[PDB]
C-alpha cells in the first residue's frame, strides 16, 4: 500500500511502525463478530437437537 | 430509545417552515424481535457491542 516510511527517515531493529504494509487479498478473512450466547444457543440446539449442519 | 422508538432531535427549515427531524430506525431493522440483537452500542473504548 503505501509507504508509512519515507525516502530518508530513520528507522531502527524492529521499531513500532511499519515501513509499509504489504497485503494479500486473494483469499481473505472475514472476521465474523457472532454475539456471544448466540453461539452459545446454536451449540444448545446442536445438542437439543439435532439442529443439523451441512 | 432512538432505535425503536423515533427521537425527535431538533428542526430544519423545509421551504421557509419549521419541521421536525425524527431519527428512527428503519423498518426492516425494528420489526422482530431478532433484530434486538442487530442495534449496536459503543463501549468504553469504541468496541461495538450488539
Amino acid at each position: 500500500g503505501k509507504s508509512n516510511v519515507t525516502e530518508g527517515a530513520l528507522v531502527q531493529n524492529g521499531q513500532a511502525t511499519a515501513l509499509a504494509t504489504v497485503q494479500q487479498l486473494d483469499p481473505i478473512y472475514v472476521d465474523v463478530t457472532q454475539s456471544s450466547n448466540d453461539m452459545m444457543r446454536l451449540k444448545q440446539e446442536l445438542a437439543n437437537g439435532t439442529l443439523k449442519q451441512e | 430509545g432512538a432505535a425503536w422508538g423515533g427521537s425527535y432531535v431538533n428542526d430544519f427549515i423545509d421551504r421557509g417552515r419549521v419541521k421536525k427531524v425524527y431519527v428512527m430506525s428503519e423498518a426492516k431493522y425494528r420489526m422482530l424481535p431478532d433484530d434486538i440483537g442487530d442495534w449496536y452500542v459503543r463501549a468504553a473504548d469504541g468496541q461495538m457491542v450488539p
